[PDB]
């Protein structure tokens, strides 16, 4: 039984086959843990300030004996709150402090201090400070950074092989990508050959790192080589074989093995031979000469005699060679094998290419690389090479970095150095080596376990690091100067570096933008993104074809199908409904654990690498109550193929269907009967709704919407309260039960809703009380409804009937007939709030005031302006009308007997200054919500700015005086009580407080000592509030700052209402769309038996061409709601008994299969069932599962308890004709909604306007009347056609000829029709631009 | 100095950017060097000023050969006197009539039901503005504008007279409209304006075929003539009423494919015999007996007499009276049919091919102005009856054929004895693979043909035979047979099982898709359907600017011809013969 | 439509040319485009006659 | 453009106009549709002068 007090009110019918195991999480992790664990004070350093600070705090003098540390960090509390940095648009951020020690040593001492200077912090910038709702307040505007996401640091074994190697061969290249320093790739040339590359540049040879990394050539050869012993003495030439550890070889002649022959000349070698002559014990067998000769020596040798480098390395052997080498060096002689079979030396090849052998040679080769210019002198090169890869400042990629490193090569041990290692890329050349000759498989670049995302925090903290290191540079150079001083800490501590990074890192930034207020709907996703461009992942939508393809890896990590349509299509992706972030970078997915069949409730979250190694089972299973499987084979993903296994192979179960699904994609009902880009764009334009007056509950729903709405944080939640004592249009107060209060506290909670307030995307919020009166409320219970919301369910749109018929063309292709019932309904009415603002700007010539003392303007223009120039609120304004009247100082003239005239007869002008007055922009009409005005301080004018900080002032004294007057009230209840029994009446302290007639002493001993404390108690909260009210008047009326040119600011915000009408953009939610073409009147439209008309005609014929059956699936259900509200709604009329309506409902509740059990008349009450009724009196609030819903024979059922029929096709009339139509035509309710596309906004057009200073081109755009451009393709077009004359009419009458526009002007007005060509003034432009050139061009004749 | 406008961007300063900032560093060097060159400098300094000089000059040339010199702030380079030549922002860019037009601008699409083709729907609000000078000087002519400013001042405050003045004027003028993406030469097309209170044009449907629309949300600029020859080279070059052939392969352009069609088929038919099956009439009157009572236009076995006209004679048409049987439908249309056309080619189901081919043969014959109207008067007549025709759609219009679960029974017991044969080790995975392919691909068409079956004309309906299997009226079925809307292979997916759609990137599962979307859809199979679609809009998306690139360089290259002789006099010449390889002939030498 | 001119009393060559595909000064001299650029920044020093 | 413009510079050649594109960078009719007849006659006159 579930009570939901909240939403007790009306009940939706769900249709959940699968029971809910895991509730939906708070869906907004993610943009929350980062920032709180970023200002998290840590007891270790692990992250956030903590960590920052650690990197390279310690300051250090050169050999100065002197040092910087810091205790701890706190962080200033905010100035201003969300609302009040909203009004003041300024940014929402947080002050900074942290607490130093500067310790001075004097010399000859070793480590001996002699004095510290840990006794002053130092004060460093702001931090933005994150919201409650994981948005920033920056500049009064919200923004939203969208987590990147990226290839996780670490080693990559790339094939990059293919058509791109153009020799019809592959590649196997190694590349590492630390997560700061330069890039270290080694490529595989055609030639088996190796190379070196850094940051993409000229390619070096593969072993000139190991010679610069003090290596030996016998050092390396014996390393990455196995060396036979090759023991021939006594020209016996015997040789070791283990035809176990080589073989596949075939031998030519003179083979033995033990004596008899094993493997006969001529004779391929054979498992068999390869088995006898291992088993056989197998000396140093005698081979031919030639075996010598191919072979390489290992390591260079000199003769016995004489330490030539006779037998050098990497030199084959030779039979000359041979014999001097056997009588001077040696007999036995370290050699290679080089099984090309299986392996390949690709190295020794290289070797010989190297042009220098020395360590030094070496270096000095790699510095030139890097520099070309300036040969380095056996310390810049040194230096510059430790630096670049072995140096911890300069490298230090990630701890990430080293585990992904560690995964790679199978260590056990995961904590590693960010510097690099010799054996690090001798064991990856090993390996590149491994690979190519076949060892494996490749990496994946598109696999989600090689690619991590980053969050505000981590980018934060880097930016803070930036902007420290940059600092602490200054400060080691004003340490490392003038030393001896005991100046303050703060001789170098400079805050304006890093607040001017770390604004312009969160003000502008590629992943830094605004988010769609629109819908909350939309800004829930928004902040749901994920993005891989930037600083970082992909520089462009370039370059990639298969990048942007759905990775099997994506099942239940993010939405394969919330993406855009556009260029960005593949690139921007939606977490899944349960996805979590991994520890360090990546993402985790929950799942059920299996055991021996049943399947344990218990959650583990999985990687993309856990995934693929265990065994997970299909939610679309049949579970037995035990926990067991209805059947033994069922369908299950190992490595992502998958197929039917018993029940004892699965090890894991899904958590739900829509594990798979984003939060968009879930709302829409039916998806697997409709296309996947259907949804594609149904999710995609859903972003693009907008809230209309009365936003309506949809008939059909998901249940996801209710958590979207309460998540989402745009209405008003109770927290902790007991009952309402007191509602307002917009202010709501809730008195908390005794249980959930502590003291010392009133005890009441006060919430204030958002009215009529203007968005990011200039659209309306409003916030509507739920709530009536002194109703019990639960924590956790929405209080008010803002836009696009009913009772804490998202309800944007509205659910009107519909038809799928065409109608005489007017549903020809996307064309969507309306109706005036709509229109006279008013639905999808929409009201938009535009803001206007004026500045001063204080001159030379003087400050610039705004009197309303406006010349050469009629009183007729001014009767809507006020004393200061100001339009009253709630004023109506059409065109071009003045809003402020703000006038410009005009420098000051001689004597001017004219001027001097006219001022001694008109005066109070004397042309001093110039109308600069505010007004409309043509073509916009409305009226005045509300005014704004800023003034900076210093300047005290302030005609009629007085008002709104008195209203402010009213508002905070009538909302701080009721907690003091409850406090009050208890108090003096208190005091009514103790004179009780004191002899003492209640009439007495009903008639005057008296101090209850000042301690008359009821007991003399404690009566008059605990009134006395009372009344020290009484004063003290009256101090209290005095101080309160008057704080708070300082911080209302303190003013504000401008910028230095501006000296005042004001503000005026209008509403606009924008009604329906023929072009708008209209759509659903099922991938449909269409224009409205007609507002035809209800009689045309046809009309059922009973009269009722249809309310929208849609063409019937778009589904088959995009398969959207979930259209026909939500006309069915409405067919099914709407007879059960019409049926409720009569019963309603017709004042039966309670009884029959409630087993009526139980009835329609109780009914279908098993989904959830829920009955009436046992939680509800009597009083709860009418309101419950008339709740649902439109219609049954249905919702329905993502792939968990209702059935088609279900809903036949549903029909046949509506006195449907269960075909859903039903006989209409026209209403033009009055005539039958055959075909009986299924009709629909549809939860339709309307797109910001509105046609009001795309209506423009130009005539003549002013032109651009270059080129003379009209403006374009819509720039202040702009006019559409033309295009070359267009003229290619009209060539094709052949109409010289109009080309020449554009390109001379309508272009930049400008003694050809007022010629043709006059000749049409004139009505001349004659064409003069002239010559376009953009050719002259280019003529100079060529002659500003040493070019020599000229127009003969 | 004029072509490099200060640009005060807060006004106090106006930071002339990427013109003179080069311009100014050149100066100061050069004055620099000079003063220092009077001075007897050392040549090593003055060499360096020298080189400092010239790579100056040069970055001020071209900046992006040699070195890097940015903006304040920004690491963007600057933009030289080449970066606004050449490239995509230079001065061979939209100065080749890619300028800016005074008269055009946003307009929005709706649909023309009425409004002939020679006409579109110009809302006054549109008016009014555009045609603003030419409403000035009939004003003035008119006596009612004695100046100017008079005439802005009742323009402004728009009268009535002044909507009548407009609505003159716009009378007899063309006008010309332009979809801004187009492949072709005809994506401009001129009609007849006509005022309509609202805000979005109606293009008439049959046009928005060539205009590639789709009635979705879609933007529209107009363009106005001017000069009377722009208005004559509208009227007899830009005008729909002349471009009904495609210049491409020589089709008609003008081709409807939606409702009208659906109509055309619904009203010509018959499903066993409607209500007065044996009635005998002229033909005008079957309108006369449909619209009040007693017939249908599903009746059959009618009789009328059909005076149909021939142009035997030369250049001569000669009338002939014809006693056949036909339908209700078929003798309503032929009113509208004509004289020249036969009715014994308009006898049949009349589907959209039909209708294409009547359109060809009416303009083959007759000519312009007649196949005009008559195509006007058929989609008057396809609205009307497609309107009249209802042809709904529901839940139980598509039936899955009850033999689908046997088939898959049988089709999943062949693929358990290939797994069973495949572990006894006589057959590869290779083999088995393959193998399982050819059945699934059997199965999906024995699903197809039961499908069809089910969906083809089997409808027994009551008779003296009692047993009389006629076309059923499946709303899916008469679309998809017209070819109206939908084909075979969408109606595959939506009755009967899916099919493989199984390439995630050249591979194909084993499994396929074994459902349709009447019955729901599996979570994994709604999966891996995804991947298609994805790749398909990818493919869309790149290959847009793919073509458009292609089209270019072909129009470039190809710019130089033009028809500037009669007849070359040359026996010289192609021998042109029919394409034979092959199974057969592709294309006769038709 | 009016010009300005800088007189620029150092001589200085022209980047479009000998810098594009064809080097015109090269083509014109015979001379390797490597070593023209080289003396366009005074550290060549080839000998005139 | 550049490498274009660099080697008309060098040949020192010139235009006539006789490209369609030419005729639309001028602004002028071009030879061909309406404008075919009226520049057979400016050919014909330029021939005469």
């Amino acid at each position: 039984m579930v009570y939901s007090y909240t939403e007790k009110k009306r009940i939706r019918k769900d249709f959940g086959k699968r029971p809910q195991v895991l509730d939906v999480p708070y869906l907004l992790s993610i943009q929350l843990d980062s920032f709180q664990k970023f200002i998290e004070q840590d007891p270790e350093g692990q992250y956030g300030l903590e960590a920052a600070f650690r990197s390279v705090f310690p300051i250090q003098s050169y050999s100065g004996n002197s040092e910087l540390q810091y205790v701890s960090y706190r962080l200033g509390e905010p100035v201003f709150d969300v609302q009040e940095c909203q009004i003041r648009g300024v940014t929402y951020s947080a002050p900074l402090r942290v607490k130093l020690r500067l310790v001075i040593y004097e010399r000859e001492a070793p480590e001996g201090t002699v004095k510290d200077i840990k006794e002053q912090e130092v004060y460093m910038g702001e931090i933005p400070l994150m919201t409650d709702n994981g948005t920033f307040v920056i500049n009064g505007t919200e923004r939203v950074i969208v987590s990147q996401l990226h290839r996780s640091p670490g080693v990559f074994f790339d094939s990059d092989k293919g058509k791109t190697h153009s020799s019809g061969k592959v590649l196997y290249n190694a590349r590492i990508i630390p997560y700061r320093g330069s890039w270290l790739d080694f490529e595989f040339d055609p030639k088996d050959n190796l190379f070196v590359r850094i940051d993409r540049r000229r390619k070096l040879p593969a072993t000139i790192i190991l010679r610069a990394l003090n290596y030996t050539t016998e050092q390396i050869l014996d390393l990455f080589f196995e060396k036979v012993i090759f023991e021939i003495r006594d020209n016996k030439l015997q040789m070791e074989l283990v035809p176990e550890r080589l073989r596949g070889e075939t031998a030519s002649f003179d083979i033995e093995a033990n004596g008899k022959v094993y493997v006969e000349k001529g004779r391929r070698i054979t498992a068999r031979h390869i088995r006898q002559l291992e088993k056989d014990d197998v000396k140093l067998i005698e081979v031919p000469v030639e075996y010598i000769a191919g072979k390489v020596v290992a390591k260079d040798y000199i003769d016995e005699s004489t330490g030539e480098l006779i037998c050098a390395a990497n030199m084959e052997l030779s039979l000359d060679l041979l014999a001097k080498l056997s009588q001077s060096g040696h007999k036995r002689i370290e050699t290679l094998f080089t099984n090309d079979l299986d392996h390949g030396p690709y190295i020794s090849e290289t070797l010989r290419v190297d042009p220098t052998n020395d360590r030094l040679s070496a270096l000095v080769e790699i510095y030139r690389m890097m520099r070309p210019g300036e040969p380095p002198t056996r310390e810049a090169a040194e230096s510059l090479f430790e630096n670049l890869f072995f140096s911890e400042d300069r490298y230090d990629l990630s701890a990430v970095g080293r585990m992904k490193f560690n995964r790679s090569l199978l260590r056990e041990e995961i904590e590693g150095s960010g510097i690099l290692s010799k054996d690090d890329i001798i064991d990856v050349m090993k390996k590149l080596i491994d690979i190519r000759n076949g060892k494996g498989e490749v990496d994946d670049i598109d696999h989600l376990g090689n690619r991590r995302i980053r969050s505000v925090g981590e980018m934060a903290e880097n930016q803070f690091r930036v902007g420290l290191v940059r600092v602490e540079r200054a400060v080691k150079e004003r340490l490392s100067l003038g030393d001896l001083d005991t100046l303050m800490p703060q001789d170098m501590i400079n805050a304006k570096p890093i607040s001017a990074a770390v604004k312009e890192f969160f003000g502008s930034s590629q992943l830094s933008q605004f988010m769609d207020q629109n819908n909350p709907l939309s800004e829930i996703t928004h902040k749901r993104r994920i993005s891989a461009l930037g600083p970082g992942g992909l520089t462009r939508e370039r370059a990639g074809f298969e990048v942007r393809d759905v990775h099997p890896t994506h099942y239940g990590r993010v939405c394969p199908i919330e993406t855009p349509e556009g260029p960005n299509i593949g690139l921007i992706n939606s977490l899944s409904v349960y996805a979590q972030t991994n520890e360090y970078g990546f993402l985790e997915t929950p799942y059920r654990k299996v055991t021996d069949g049943v399947v344990t409730d218990e959650i583990h979250y999985l990687s993309a690498i856990e995934e693929g190694n265990y065994v997970i089972a299909q939610a679309n299973s049949n579970l037995d109550e035990e926990g067991h499987f209805v059947e033994d084979l069922v369908t299950c993903r190992s490595k992502g193929e998958s197929s039917l296994f018993s029940r004892d192979q699965v090890d894991y179960m899904d958590v739900s269907t829509q594990q798979v699904v984003s939060v968009g994609a879930s709302l829409i009902p039916f998806l697997e009967h409709d296309d996947a880009n259907r949804a594609l764009m149904g999710a995609n334009m859903q972003r693009q709704a907008v809230p209309t007056l009365r936003a309506d509950k949809p008939l059909v729903g998901t249940g996801m919407e209710r958590a979207v709405a309460v998540d989402s944080g745009v209405t008003a939640v109770a927290k902790r309260g007991g009952v309402v004592q007191y509602v307002d249009a917009s202010r709501i107060v809730i008195k908390v039960n005794e249980d959930e209060m502590y003291p010392g506290e009133a005890g009441i909670d006060i919430y204030n809703l958002t009215k009529y307030t203007r968005s990011n995307q200039n659209t309306c919020i409003n916030q509507m009380p739920c709530v009536s009166l002194g109703e019990p409320v639960e924590r956790g219970d929405v209080l008010a409804d803002g836009p696009s919301t009913d009772l804490g369910e998202l309800a944007l749109g509205q659910n009107m009937r519909v038809a799928f018929m065409p109608w005489n063309g007017y549903n020809f292709e996307d064309s969507i007939l309306v109706s005036e019932r709509v229109v006279q309904e008013d639905r999808f009415t929409t009201i938009h709030i535009q803001e206007l603002a004026c500045v001063s700007r204080d001159t030379k010539l003087g400050p610039e005031e705004i009197t309303a003392d406006i010349p050469n303007v009629g009183e007729a223009a001014l009767s809507k302006l006020d004393e200061s120039g100001i339009v009253y609120i709630g004023a109506e304004v059409t065109g071009g009308d003045i809003l402020v009247g703000k006038v410009t100082p005009k420098g000051e003239t001689q004597l001017t007997p004219e001027e001097k005239l006219l001022r001694a007869i008109f005066g109070e002008k004397a042309s001093d200054v110039k109308d600069s007055s505010l007004r409309v922009p043509n073509g916009v009409s409305g009226t005045v919500i509300d005014v704004q005005v800023f003034t900076r301080d210093g300047v005290e004018k302030d005609k009629r700015a007085l008002e709104i900080e008195e209203m402010q002032l009213k508002q905070a004294k009538k909302d701080l005086s009721e907690e003091l007057q409850i406090l009050e009230a208890g108090l003096f209840s208190r005091i009514r009580a103790v004179l009780v029994a004191g002899g003492v009446e209640a009439e007495k302290l009903d008639k005057l407080p008296r101090d209850r007639w000042l301690e008359l002493g009821l007991t003399d001993e404690e009566k008059q000592n605990q009134l006395e404390q009372l009344a020290e108690q009484y004063d003290e909260l009256k101090h209290e509030f005095e101080k309160k009210l008057e704080a708070k008047r300082r911080k209302i009326t303190q003013g504000d700052d401008l910028a230095p040119g501006v000296l005042k600011i004001v503000k005026v915000y209008l509403a606009v209402k924008r009604r329906i009408q023929p072009g708008d953009k209209m759509a659903g939610r099922h991938g449909n769309k269409g224009v409205i073409s007609k507002i035809n009147p209800i009689e045309d439209m046809p009309y059922d038996e009973n009269g009722t008309p249809v309310d929208i005609v849609l063409n019937p014929l778009g589904v088959p061409s995009r398969m959207n059956i979930g259209q026909i699936l939500e006309t069915h259900l409405g067919m099914a709601a709407k007879g059960i509200g019409d049926k409720i709604n009569a019963m309603l009329k017709q004042q039966q008994e309670v009884a029959k309506l409630r087993e009526f409902i139980q009835r329609a509740y109780d009914l279908g299969a098993d989904v959830r059990q829920k009955v009436d008349l046992s939680t509800f009450s009597d009083e709860e069932v009418m309101r419950l009724a008339e709740n649902l009196r439109k219609g049954m609030p249905i919702a329905t599962p993502v792939f968990d819903g209702a059935k088609e024979a279900e809903i036949k059922e549903l029909l046949k308890l509506g006195d449907l029929p269960t075909s859903g096709q039903i006989r209409l009339y026209d209403g033009r004709t009055g005539e039958q139509f055959e075909r009986p035509v299924t009709v629909g309710y549809m939860y339709m909604l309307k797109l910001n596309h509105l046609v009001d906004d795309k209506m423009h057009a130009r005539s003549t306007g002013s032109y651009s200073l270059v080129t003379q081109q009209p403006l374009g755009g819509k720039a202040q009347f702009g006019g559409q451009r033309f295009g070359e393709m267009e003229v290619w077009a009209l060539e094709a056609y052949g109409a010289a004359y109009t080309l020449q009419e554009m390109l001379t009458v309508k272009s930049d000829d400008v003694n050809g526009r007022t010629k043709m002007y006059k000749n049409i007005v004139d009505g001349n029709h004659q064409m003069e060509p002239g010559m376009p003034e953009s050719f002259n432009v280019l003529l100079k631009e060529i002659r500003s050139l040493g070019i020599n061009i000229e127009l003969e004749d | 100095p004029d072509l490099r406008p200060l640009v005060p961007l807060d006004g106090g300063r106006f930071a002339t950017s990427d013109l003179n900032d080069l311009y100014r560093r050149v100066i100061n060097r050069n004055n620099r060097l000079k003063r220092l060159l009077d001075l007897a400098a050392p040549d090593i300094i003055v060499r360096n000023e020298k080189r400092m000089l010239q790579e100056a000059v040069d970055a001020l040339l071209d900046n992006g050969r040699r070195g890097r010199a940015i903006t304040g702030s920004n690491k963007r380079p600057l933009k030289s006197l080449a970066d606004m030549i050449k490239g995509k922002q230079g001065r061979f860019r939209q100065n080749l009539l890619g300028k800016r037009v005074d008269y055009s601008g946003r307009s929005v699409i709706t649909v023309g039901p009425y409004l002939r083709l020679h006409q579109c729907g110009l809302p006054k609000k549109m008016a009014l503005e555009l045609f603003k000078p030419f409403i000035y000087g009939k004003l003035e002519l008119r006596g009612l504008a004695t100046t100017i400013k008079a005439a802005k001042k009742m323009v402004e405050r728009e009268e009535a007279v002044v909507w009548d003045i407009l609505d003159e004027v716009i009378r007899e003028h063309p006008v010309l409209l332009n979809r801004a993406p187009t492949l072709h030469r005809l994506g401009i097309q001129a009609f007849e304006p006509v005022l309509i209170e609202g805000k979005a044009i109606q293009l008439h449907p049959l046009v928005c075929a060539a205009y590639n629309a789709d009635f979705d949300g879609d933007q529209m600029a107009v363009h106005v003539p001017l000069t009377l020859e722009a208005q004559l080279e509208a009227r007899a070059l830009m005008m729909s009423t002349n471009n009904i052939l495609s210049p491409a392969n020589g089709e008609p352009i003008i081709v409807p494919s939606q409702d009208v069609v659906l109509g055309l088929y619904y009203m010509t038919r018959d499903c066993v015999n409607a209500k007065g099956e044996g009635m005998v009439l002229t033909g005008p009157k079957e309108a006369e007996r449909l619209y009040r009572s007693g017939l249908a236009s599903l009746h059959a076995r009618v009789k009328v007499r059909i005076t149909e006209y021939e142009k035997d004679a030369n250049g001569e048409l000669v009338a002939k009276t014809s006693l056949k049987d036909t339908t209700v439908g078929r003798a309503i249309l032929w009113m509208i049919v004509p004289k020249g056309l036969p009715y014994s080619i308009v006898n049949q189901a009349l589907g959209k091919k039909a209708i294409s081919k009547m359109l060809n043969t009416c303009y083959r014959i007759l000519g312009l102005k007649p196949t005009v109207i008559f195509a006007d008067q058929i989609m008057y007549t396809g609205f009307a009856y497609a309107a009249r025709s209802g042809a709904s759609v529901g839940i139980d219009d598509m039936v899955i054929p009850e033999k689908k679960h046997e088939i898959i029974s049988e089709a999943e017991a062949e693929v358990a004895e290939i797994q069973e044969q495949f572990q006894s080790g006589l057959v590869t995975a290779g083999e088995r693979y393959n193998k399982v392919i050819d059945i699934w691909a059997a199965a999906n068409d024995r699903v197809s043909k039961a499908m069809m079956d089910n969906l083809q004309t089997e409808t027994v309906i009551n008779r003296d035979g009692q047993e009389e299997k006629q076309v059923s009226f499946n709303s899916i079925y008469m679309m998809a047979d017209s070819g109206a809307r939908g084909s075979a292979a969408q109606i595959r997916q939506l009755a009967g099982m899916r099919g493989l759609m199984a390439k995630p990137d050249g591979s194909i599962i084993e499994t396929p898709i074994t459902a349709n979307f009447r019955e729901g859809l599996n979570v994994l199979q709604y999966f891996i359907s995804t991947h298609g679609a994805r790749k398909g809009l990818a493919d869309t998306a790149l290959k847009t600017a793919n073509s458009g690139y292609l089209t270019r360089r072909l129009v470039d290259v190809a710019q130089d011809l033009v028809v500037t002789e009669d007849d070359c006099g040359t026996h010289e010449g192609i021998m042109m013969t029919p394409v034979i390889e092959g199974g057969d002939v592709k294309e006769p030498l038709r | 439509e009016r010009m300005g001119h800088i007189e620029l009393a150092s001589p200085t060559a022209h980047i479009w040319f000998l810098k594009s595909l064809p080097s015109r000064i090269g083509l014109l001299l015979d001379m390797p485009l490597r070593d023209i650029e080289r003396v366009l920044y005074f550290e060549s020093y080839v000998v005139i006659e | 453009t550049t490498r274009v413009l660099t080697e008309a510079a060098v040949a020192g050649k010139r235009d006539e106009l006789r490209g369609l594109k030419e005729n639309v960078i001028v602004g002028r009719l071009i030879p061909a549709g309406t404008g075919y007849a009226y520049h057979q006659d400016r050919m014909r006159r330029r021939a005469a002068g």
